[PDB]
DNA sequence: TTAGAGAATTGGAGAGTGTGTTTTTTTTTTTT
DNA sequence: CACACACTCTCCAATTCTCTAA
């Protein structure tokens, strides 16, 4: 079989390289033992947590930290902002065999994973995207302006020949172009085609424009924006007027429309989503840890826990006792309730 | 095999050279290598050591210095700029691969500084179209940068050759002929992407400047475009010299190709086999390769701080009674009031701003307010403070606009859309507002 | 091919015998054909319609209900032919003036609990699915054809009586018999159905914190 | 794609400016040596190890980093020649179709990687120092196949086209040939390669350095190498201003030329005109559009495009541009010459004609003998002349062998059809060597030594007694064809001709001479009426077309020939033609006329002989219409 | 249907051709002993009128080029021998 | 030995086919 | 739709290959 290296030289390009059969599969490699052996400071095997906490939800979805993937494996935070679609794919292939480890039967509930990137070290203010960074995995910051609805995106499109009951194999489907078949195989009619609607594998889509943040550097200038795409898992991740952070592919393709906008070769960008956080929501209930949850716990023990969450608020403020008590109640809040089902009543305060 | 080892295997070479750009190439390449400083040697090749790092592209050059070093040379690349900078650019290329750290594949530019001669607006002829030329104007409007295909890399889809280099002018154009001799295909192709090579690209309105707007006339505004390193130096409102070429631009909507389709008062060209039967209308654009104001950090301190600044700023932290001293050298039409020159004097020193451990700032600037009757001499005050400091704001407490003091919230008819117009204390960020007049605010101001 | 015919007569009849044969009930009290008395009555009332409950076809044929739920658009075809069928039978002799038999619409229902709009990812396509929401906009009736016949325009052979799919989609019209578009549609020999589009508005209670209400 | 990934990975691993070596990379190295001995016919390990970089990342390290491991140095030595194999030999011939043509390209580019990777001075600091030890050592059959080796990886580097679409350098700016030259020139194997062409002791190496003498200088031809003294900088500075300043003036006084030619009004200024004394290709009268200014030098094609000519009758054009080579490279070259002709030519050539007559070299290295024929003695006639230094090439047995080769190459352009390019490329060579063999011995006569001088009159004596020599030139010029030779063949072959006539009027007009080849009688103006032929002076017209881009010793050569044949045969009606009319109207009209006093003289005179003619009768306007044999006669 | 020309013999022997080529210069003039310029620049005009109204198709030295092959043909050369002398 | 007539091969001109194409109501903020 | 791009397909004829006479 195909024999294990060292990755980190090569006389082709990143890209050619990963893509290559040898290093591909020492790269699978490489990911599945750092899923299945990194460990948290604590002596923690971080993946396992991460993983069964994934599939109770049943999320399809890893969220991975680079500042870790740095710290185990070397090349593989090497290669990933410099061919990350290529790199992003073998990640997928490696944690959906390594979950299918861990539960077996999560193939019924889902047959293919998204491993998505955090922290990325390479942040970019989004007015300073340039040529320099097209291809690459960059990380931005803006509000979001504008979504579409979620819709469905082809993506393994199976053509109805135009004549006969016969289905062209699947094509996959690309954000540049819609792939066609051209002309059938089992009979050489050619020109338009029905797509077959039930076989045809469809996919999340929903665009989005995010734009500076008012704040950050718009003072009275106008802010600049880019589109994004959000596929599968990470559409509804976000709405207008959310200060997200965005890591993503920061992609190019050609745009008729823009090039006699401008009367030169110009050539439209987008950014491919990898992971959306929020620069608000810091700290969720879904991203909270077993050891989080059991400190948290540990601390509600204390009999001196009402007096430790009221001098915890706004503590470089003196004095105002009475002001902090009332502002914790209100921060944590009442219950909502519905007595009867024909009754609201509000639970905050 | 023979001596006559080449039967112009695998050539589709260049059959006629241009004489006069391959000369000003080779006299351009000399003038880099051997013109050289007052205070040391080869000022262009220290100026081009900056060019390894990763966003650095460009360098400038002065024209002054190319006059120096040959008047010949000087003259025939103002005459000729627009036919010999891609040459030029390649001589910068040679004399920079020298550094023997740059990526194989990076484009260099050279950009012209110090024209001896400004053009105003109004004289941007067809004649010019073609010449180096400076021209000074007000920026209206910047757009987005976007990355401009300079030069496609593209597959031959029938023989799976690659074809590098493709030059593109405005239409985007994938080549007309296979680079393998014996291929017949003249259409199938693809373009690589990622091996393809871009250039930052921004357009931006410019209008004339308030100097040379003739009298009772409308402002002639001009589209400037930008490249590489110029993409964003220059915004909405300065006053900026640009150089570079006038260019002719075509109705690139008019023209079909084999890479892309058409896509559709005056009458225009007619008869090319790309036109169609339609007729190619044409506009002027200046193609600036460089922008400067038409009138001019700890680490940025440090390198900007000369050994005089040095000793003058320590000499006056050293000097006794700097107190009354920059009292004096800062308000000396002000009589008196000495201790409003002081309290002024400490607002522009200002304190400390600080962060709390919870995420909350605490105020480091001061507010200092000056009650007096009209004829004093408040205003004195305020006008000395704007007149010294950089990046100061003054304003009336009434509002010369919709904003105030304070920002206000607008409708724009280009989307019949709600957008914030700036007010004085956020055009006063990181600086100082003066506010006369403070008494008598609007109440959403107030 | 004639295996697909096959298939498809082995599927229409299995919803027929459903059809025929679904009782409710108990031989302490009596039993009651449901789906035959209210073909029968609702024939004999003019309103050629029946609600097929999927529970209950579940219960009679769990294999018919599983195809109807995972290909729909396939089956309920055949549902449709087979309620046809059903009431042809069940109706005959029929007195003057209602000879022609009527096509019937089978509405279905089902006991289980309704997705959301937001929770029909991609993976939902072409399946069926029960939300519930609150209407919005409502379009005035327009036809769409269910069959159309079609003239070559030059010679005036005709096609007659091609099959419309249903929903929004369209049927492409031939290029060949003439012209590259040969055909005009007849606009007296095609038969029609009143359809009408309307917007299911998101219900408040099923709108996630801070979103705007998303409609179907 | 996965196992040679894996064995040519299994190499090495360099770090920083350090390569260290895995234990097996021995066997690493057969392996691949294995597997390039097993290619398929599209040369696909070629291609996948060039893709990889394997040469340069980890052969040229070996190379220059761990050479004393002897049995691995001498395997990537065997594995360097291999890979740097010319693509021509790879395939065995151009390919004809797109895919095989395509993987010719990529193996080519490939070879343009190897070059340029090679112009890195240590590697062959290296070899230098390994064939300095070989050479000192000379000996085994090992020991020479290294030799071998090594001379054939020079060969293999030196010989690639260099892909001037990236090559696509200005006038002395290092190309990468430069840059090769160069580090063979830092790392002494010019020494070495000049010790194997002056020793005596190991001469069935000098065809090879024969070859990679050949293949060194391409760019370069002698007359201008000479010339490079130590104060040339200077002096070209001065010359690319002068060069750039007149270039701008013709251009300016051509646009103005232009602006002239059109009105000052814009284009759809409308206004038509008739022309009332001239029939349009109807009955009536001209109706011209494109305004007075347009009218003023009227032509009756000014609104038509040029004829598509097809393939099969299109001229042959240049291969080459005068690129020179950077000036460091030029004096190296030139001190290079200068110690071969005094130290290697006569041995050198001796030994190679010596294998010649042994008949072991290969199929057209002969070639490569009249490469050098031509080159080292017109260097040598550059700057000062001595033809002791150069002894053996001057016997008859040389201009002997050159005859027979140029022969053979014209019949075999004349019946091998598939490759009548290359056998006029060859023929091209042979001439050449013919013309500085005419050339030198056209200047030993200037020289001040009887010794050479009667030398020289043997030579002269025997080569225009014997008439094959003689007759060649109506032979060349009977079938010379611009289809399949450049103008550059006919430029020479002009200057050849005139040389040569020179030669034997000089010779005829000093001595009797009277008699030649079995004597037969011969008279100097009986030779020159052969030339008097529609086809010498329809050649000769068709190297006068570029006057402007021909070179003043080129103009002067066609001129005076042209001038010889009508005026002292007396048969100006021969070159009565139209095609050389609307010549002559070209070359009057030219602003630059003032630069061809010889040429615009000569038309003059033969225009107003034509006029004389013409107003005797009617006749010579239908006569100038086509070309015209020996019943010319009439006419004149 | 493709009614296309094709100088040929045939067309240099219709009565655009030779036959107008003998005649063309009986109008025309010439200063001659050092004016060759002038007289070469009308005598040029007057032939390259010909060839236009002879074979429209071509530019004058295109013409010239296929008319100087064309010569050697049969045809055209015993309507050359009846044009010199007369018939 | 050199040049013209009959037969063979391939360029491309032309026909056919397929495809592409101000003015009113309602809201929101700010101007008086 | 009727008036323009883009592609395929057909047969005419333009130029060369080969045999013969001058
Ligand atoms: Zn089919
Ligand atoms: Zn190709
Ligand atoms: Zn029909």
């Amino acid at each position: 079989e195909s024999i294990e290296n060292l990755e980190d030289l090569k006389g082709h390009s990143v890209r050619e390289w990963v893509s290559m059969a040898g290093p591909r599969l020492e790269i699978h490699h490489r990911f599945k033992n750092f899923l299945r052996t990194h460990v948290d400071s604590h002596g923690h095997n971080v993946f396992k947590e991460r993983i069964s906490d994934m599939c109770k939800e049943n999320r399809e979805s890893l969220v991975v930290n680079y500042e870790d993937l740095a710290a185990r494996e070397h090349v593989l935070a090497y290669f990933l902002p410099e061919a990350p679609a290529e790199l992003l794919q073998i990640f997928d292939e490696a944690a959906l065999e390594v979950v299918l480890a861990m539960y077996p039967k999560y193939d019924r509930i889902t047959n293919h994973i998204h491993v998505r990137i955090s922290h990325l070290p390479l942040v970019e203010e989004l007015r300073s995207l340039r040529q320099l960074h097209l291809n690459q995995l960059i990380r931005t910051s803006g509000v979001v302006t504008s979504c579409t609805g979620v819709l469905p995106q082809l993506s393994m499109v199976k053509y109805n020949c135009n004549k006969c009951n016969f289905v062209l194999g699947p094509f996959c489907q690309s954000q540049n172009q819609e792939v066609k078949p051209g002309s059938c195989p089992e009979c050489q009619s050619a020109g338009p085609f029905e797509v077959n609607m039930e076989e045809t594998i469809y996919q999340n889509y929903q665009r989005i424009r995010i734009q500076e943040s008012p704040g950050k550097v718009a003072a009275g200038r106008l802010p600049r924006s880019k589109d994004a795409i959000l596929l599968a898992d990470l559409v509804d991740s976000c709405k207008p007027g959310d200060e997200i952070e965005l890591t993503g592919i920061y992609h190019n393709n050609y745009d008729g429309s823009l090039n006699t906008a401008n009367g030169f070769p110009v050539f439209a960008t987008v950014i491919l989503a990898n992971h959306v956080a929020k620069k608000d929501n810091k700290v969720a209930v879904g991203e909270l840890t077993d050891e989080d949850v059991k400190m948290i716990t540990s601390l509600s023990k204390d009999q001196q826990i009402g007096e430790k969450i009221f001098a915890s608020i706004a503590p470089s403020i003196y004095g105002h006792e009475d002001i902090k008590r009332g502002l914790a109640l209100a921060l944590f809040g009442g219950e909502p309730k519905n007595p009867g089902g024909k009754h609201k009543v509000r639970g905050d305060i | 095999l023979a001596a006559a080892a080449e039967p112009g295997a695998g050539s589709q070479h260049l059959e006629v050279r241009d004489e006069v750009a391959e000369k000003c190439q080779k006299l351009f390449l000399d003038f880099l290598e051997e013109f050289q400083s007052s205070d040391g040697e080869i000022k262009y090749l220290q100026l081009a050591e900056e060019l390894i790092r990763p966003e650095r592209n460009t360098l400038v050059v002065s024209f002054v210095d190319l006059e120096q070093f040959n008047q010949q040379l000087s003259t025939t690349i103002q005459e000729e700029f627009y036919r010999v900078y891609p040459y030029l650019c390649r001589a910068l290329k040679t004399f920079v691969k020298d550094r023997k750290e740059i990526p194989l594949a990076k484009d260099f530019y050279v950009a012209f500084q110090d024209l001896p001669t400004r053009h105003k607006i109004r004289e941007l002829t067809s004649s010019r179209i073609g010449l180096l030329t400076r021209i000074s104007g007000q920026v209206v409007r910047t757009h987005p940068v976007h990355p401009e295909l300079v030069s496609g890399t593209f597959l031959c889809l029938d023989c799976q050759t690659v074809i590098r280099d493709v030059e593109q002018q405005f239409k985007y154009t994938q080549p007309n002929i296979c680079r393998n001799p014996v291929c017949a295909n003249r259409r199938r192709f693809l373009l690589d992407t990622n091996k393809s090579r871009f250039v930052d690209f921004q357009k931006v309105r410019i209008q004339e400047t308030q100097a040379e707007l003739p009298r009772g006339s409308i402002p002639r505004s001009l589209e400037v475009i930008l490249r590489a390193e110029a993409v964003e130096s220059a915004q909405a409102g300065d006053k900026c010299d640009f150089t570079g070429t006038l260019i002719v631009v075509p109705d690139v909507s008019k023209l079909s190709t084999p890479g892309a389709r058409a896509e559709t008062e005056t009458e225009g060209i007619r008869g090319l086999r790309a036109l169609g039967v339609r007729d190619l209308s044409y506009r002027l654009v200046f193609l600036a390769c460089c922008v400067a104001p038409t009138n001019p950090t700890a680490e940025s301190i440090k390198n900007q701080m000369t050994v005089k600044e040095w000793e003058k700023v320590f000499e006056m932290s050293q000097d006794k009674n700097l107190y009354h001293n920059l009292c004096t050298s800062l308000f000396p039409t002000i009589h008196g009031n000495d201790e409003v020159k002081r309290g002024v004097l400490l607002m522009l020193f200002g304190g400390v701003p600080k962060t709390t451990g919870e995420g909350t700032s605490l105020r480091g600037d001061i507010n200092v307010c000056i009650v007096g009757d009209p004829s004093t001499a408040k205003s004195q005050f305020l006008k000395h403070v704007e007149e010294f400091s950089p990046r100061a704001v003054y304003t009336s407490g009434k509002a010369s606009s919709a904003a105030g003091l304070t920002a206000a919230v607008v409708r724009d008819e280009e989307s019949h859309e709600f957008v914030i117009e700036a007010g004085a204390l956020m055009l006063a960020d990181n600086g100082v507002c003066c506010i006369d007049e403070f008494d008598k605010m609007d109440v959403r101001d107030q | 091919a004639d295996e697909g015919q096959a298939r498809k007569s082995q599927l229409q009849r299995r919803f027929k015998e459903f059809l025929r044969q679904y009782r409710v009930g108990t031989d302490r009290t009596g039993f009651t054909f449901k789906y035959r008395d209210e073909l029968k009555r609702h024939y004999n009332l003019g309103e050629y319609w029946i609600e097929v409950e999927m529970e209950d076809l579940a219960s009679f044929d769990e294999d018919l209900a599983d195809y109807l739920y995972k290909q729909p658009a396939e089956h309920l075809q055949l549902l449709e032919e087979a309620a046809k069928e059903v009431a042809d039978e069940v109706t005959r002799p029929r007195p003057s003036g209602e000879e022609v038999l009527q096509d019937i619409q089978v509405m279905l229902k089902s006991d289980a609990s309704p997705s959301s709009i937001r929770s029909l990812k991609s993976d939902m396509m072409s399946h069926l699915v029960k939300i519930p929401g609150i209407i919005i906009a409502a379009s005035a009736v327009r036809a769409k054809a269910t069959r159309i016949s079609i003239q070559c325009r030059s010679c005036r052979n005709t096609l007659t009586n091609i099959a419309m799919r249903p929903g929004l989609e369209g049927y492409a019209l031939p290029r060949k018999c003439c012209p590259l578009d040969p055909y005009f549609i007849m606009p007296d020999k095609c038969k029609c159905v009143d359809f009408q589009t309307l917007k299911l508005q998101e219900l408040p209670d099923a709108v996630p914190h801070g979103e705007m209400p998303r409609h179907m | 794609n996965c196992e040679l990934l894996a064995t040519c990975s299994a190499l090495g691993y360099l770090e920083g400016d350090t390569y260290h070596k895995e234990p097996d990379c021995l066997e690493s190295v057969k392996d691949l040596i294995r597997y390039l001995r097993h290619e398929d016919e599209t040369r696909d390990v070629r291609q996948q190890l060039g893709a990889a970089q394997i040469l340069q990342s980890d052969l040229l390290p070996i190379l220059t980093q761990h050479h004393q491991d002897k049995p691995l140095f001498d395997a990537v030595i065997r594995l360097m020649v291999n890979l740097t194999q010319p693509a021509l030999l790879c395939f065995g011939n151009l390919p004809k179709e797109p895919s095989f043509r395509h993987h010719f390209l990529q193996v080519l580019t490939y070879l343009q990687a190897y070059k340029e990777a090679f112009a890195s001075e240590k590697a062959f600091g290296v070899l230098s120092e390994t064939l300095y030890e070989l050479l000192q050592l000379g000996r085994q059959e090992e020991d020479n196949l290294l030799i071998e080796r090594i001379l054939l990886l020079v060969r293999n580097i030196l010989h690639v086209p260099a892909d001037l679409d990236q090559e696509k350098k200005i006038d002395d700016d290092a190309s990468a040939h430069d840059q090769l030259l160069w580090a063979i020139h830092l790392s002494g194997l010019d020494d070495l390669l000049l010790f194997l062409a002056s020793s005596s002791a190991e001469e069935q190496w000098s065809l090879h350095v024969l070859e990679i003498v050949s293949l060194m200088f391409r760019d370069q031809n002698p007359e201008q190498l000479a010339g490079v003294g130590q104060g040339r900088l200077a002096q070209e500075r001065s010359a690319d201003f002068a060069e750039l300043e007149v270039l701008r003036q013709r251009e300016m006084a051509e646009k103005k030329t232009r602006a002239l030619q059109r009105g000052n009004r814009h284009s759809r200024f409308g206004g038509s005109y008739i022309v009332q004394g001239l029939k349009s290709i109807g009955e009536r009268d001209l109706i011209f559009h494109k305004g007075l200014h347009n009218l003023r030098n009227y032509s009756s094609d000014l609104g038509k495009q040029p004829k598509k000519v097809p393939k099969r009758r299109q001229a042959a054009r240049e291969l080459s541009i005068q690129r020179r080579s950077a000036l460091n490279v030029r004096l190296f070259l030139r001190d290079f010459c200068s110690e071969f002709l005094e130290n290697c030519y006569n041995r050198l050539m001796g030994s190679v004609k010596d294998h010649l007559l042994r008949e072991k070299a290969q199929q057209h290295d002969e070639t490569y003998y009249m490469w050098a024929l031509a080159f080292f003695m017109a260097f040598n006639r550059a700057a000062s002349f001595r033809p002791g230094l150069v002894s053996e090439t001057l016997s008859v047995r040389t201009f002997h062998f050159i005859e027979q080769n140029l022969t053979n190459y014209y019949e075999m352009m004349l019946t091998d059809r598939k490759e009548a390019a290359s056998w006029a490329r060859r023929m091209h060579l042979a001439l050449k060597a013919y013309q500085e063999l005419l050339a030198t011995v056209n200047e030993m006569d200037i020289s001040p030594d009887e010794a050479v001088r009667e030398s020289s009159r043997i030579i002269k004596n025997n080569i225009f007694y014997v008439m094959e020599y003689r007759e060649l030139f109506l032979a060349l010029f009977r079938k010379f064809d611009e289809r399949c030779q450049p103008r550059s063949f006919l430029r020479d072959l002009v200057e050849t001709t005139h040389l040569f006539l020179k030669m034997l009027e000089r010779f005829c007009r000093s001595r009797g001479n009277l008699v030649v080849q079995s004597e037969k009688e011969f008279n100097f103006l009986d030779y020159l009426k052969r030339f008097a032929c529609s086809t010498v002076v329809r050649a000769y017209v068709l190297l006068l077309r570029s006057y402007q881009q021909n070179s003043a010793h080129t103009n002067h050569c066609i001129v005076k020939m042209l001038h010889r044949l009508a005026h002292d045969l007396k048969m100006e009606a021969l070159l009565f033609q139209l095609s050389v009319f609307c010549l002559f109207n070209r070359l009057l009209s030219d602003p630059a006329a003032g630069a061809y006093k010889e040429l615009v003289t000569f038309a003059k005179y033969i225009l107003g002989k034509f006029f004389a003619l013409a107003a005797v009768n009617q006749k010579a306007f239908v006569e100038l219409l086509f070309w015209k044999n020996t019943a010319v006669v009439r006419e004149m | 249907k493709r009614n296309i020309p094709k100088l040929d013999a045939q067309r240099l022997i219709s009565e655009r051709g030779l036959p107008a080529l003998r005649h063309v210069f009986d109008k025309a003039k010439f200063k001659g002993k050092g004016h060759e310029a002038e007289d070469l620049k009308m005598l040029i005009r007057h032939m390259e009128h010909w060839a236009h109204r002879l074979f429209p198709k071509l530019q004058f030295e295109d013409f010239i080029d296929r008319v100087e092959y064309l010569g050697s043909k049969k045809e055209v050369q015993t309507c050359l021998k009846r044009i010199r002398l007369d018939l």
